[PDB]
């Protein structure tokens, strides 16, 4: 985003520029549904793009910048990378496992991270799933409101569990362990 | 007739210290630690002692039954027993008498696990339970030849879990006098 906003003719360089367009990311971005069609509709800018008030004072205005940033997600070439996208991850993922746990995986996609938090970024990646795997199960992504804090709740649950109480790394034990004992017990 | 000579077992908490009476040393000392993971099925792949201790990083988890003195997990500690008894000290229980040991101020459940185990997975002709100290003040008089006994005195026998002053007027313990910090070398 701060390379793409160079084209603009706005320029940001230091730490504290890279927090004000994190800000500007925040909230002033999202993801296409159609990547093609909404580039060549950008060209009529109507109900694209709006502005943003920078911290000091002068308005921004962003329009393709919206949603060609997070595209980088879905395309990686954008910033020089020979990686599938996410959505198509995805599914090289799902097809690494065995043949019958597929179904199940296709039906539970579970969103999370702070990053998926782009309006409008699990009606693309359940199309393109969709569009990858085969037509005949259905393809269900879920994505609740709070994802933003999913690990976090994940942890919180997972800590007051009376069988969680024999898995931790007492003192005495790392003590009498060393430092390899979180490699022979955590994973 | 002529039993065997009995046998003089000893789980501290740090050091288990085997051997034989009427030896001048004991055969075996080395620590009170048993290796275990988590075609040998996961029933028998353990080790203790020095074995344990040199396969410690070959896919072993070390675990030390014994803290403070007092026995928590019972798994544990028969296998220690039964590695020690036909790996070590190569006896057959039911043909000799052992001599266990065990702090004082131990739960009466710990004492009767311990003679359950040692009467049903080894069934040994006869279990004596001594307490740590005794021992000691047996121990205390050198040129023990048939009377310089002191047979009275105090015996401070502070170790790797914990530690106890414990006295002894005539032979007889006094019970009411007995006090432990639970502190030592650990
Ligand atoms: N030379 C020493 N000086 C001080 N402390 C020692 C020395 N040697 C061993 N220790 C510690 O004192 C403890 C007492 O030894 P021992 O009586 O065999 O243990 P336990 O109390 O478990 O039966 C040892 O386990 C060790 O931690
Ligand atoms: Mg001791």
């Amino acid at each position: 985003l701060m390379k793409i906003l160079t084209e603009r003719g706005y320029s940001f360089v230091t730490t504290a520029e890279r927090e004000i367009v994190r800000d500007i990311k925040e909230k002033l971005c999202y993801v296409a549904l159609d990547f093609e069609n909404e580039m060549a509709t950008a060209a009529s800018s109507s109900s694209l793009e709006k502005s943003y008030e920078l911290p000091d004072g002068q308005v921004i205005t962003i329009g393709n910048e919206r949603f060609r940033c997070p595209e980088t997600l879905f395309q990686p070439s954008f910033i020089g990378m020979e990686s599938a996208g996410i959505h198509e991850t995805t599914y090289n993922s799902i097809m690494k496992c065995d043949i019958d746990i597929r179904k199940d995986l296709y039906a539970n996609n579970v969103m999370s991270g702070g990053t998926t938090m782009y309006p409008g970024i699990a009606d693309r990646m359940q199309k393109e799933i969709t569009a990858l795997a085969p037509s005949t199960m259905k393809i269900k992504i879920i994505a609740p409101p709070e994802r933003k804090y999913s690990v976090w709740i994940g942890g919180s649950i997972l800590a007051s569990l009376s069988t969680f109480q024999q898995m931790w790394i007492t003192k005495q034990e790392y003590d009498e362990a060393g430092p390899s004992i979180v490699h022979r017990k955590c994973f | 007739a002529s039993f065997n000579v009995p046998i003089i077992m000893d789980n501290g908490t740090g050091y288990s210290k085997l051997g034989y009476a009427g030896n001048d040393a004991p055969s075996y000392v080395f620590p009170t630690v048993i290796a275990t993971r988590s075609r040998a099925t996961e029933d028998l792949d353990f080790f203790i002692g020095n074995d344990a201790l040199k396969k410690a990083s070959a896919g072993y988890s070390l675990d030390y039954p014994i803290r403070h003195g007092q026995i928590e997990n019972w798994d544990h500690m028969e296998r220690f027993w039964q590695q020690s008894l036909f790996k070590y000290l190569r006896c057959e229980p039911e043909d000799h008498y052992f001599l266990l040991t065990e702090p004082p101020l131990n739960p009466p459940e710990n004492r009767e696990n311990t003679a359950e185990i040692m009467f049903e997975s080894f069934n040994c002709a006869g279990l004596y339970i001594a307490v740590q100290a005794v021992l000691a003040l047996a121990a205390s008089w050198t040129s023990s030849k048939v009377t310089d006994r002191s047979l009275t005195g105090t015996v401070v026998d502070s170790g790797d879990g914990v530690t106890h002053i414990i006295p002894v007027a005539e032979g007889y313990v006094i019970g009411s006098s007995i006090k432990t910090m639970p502190l030592a070398g650990r």
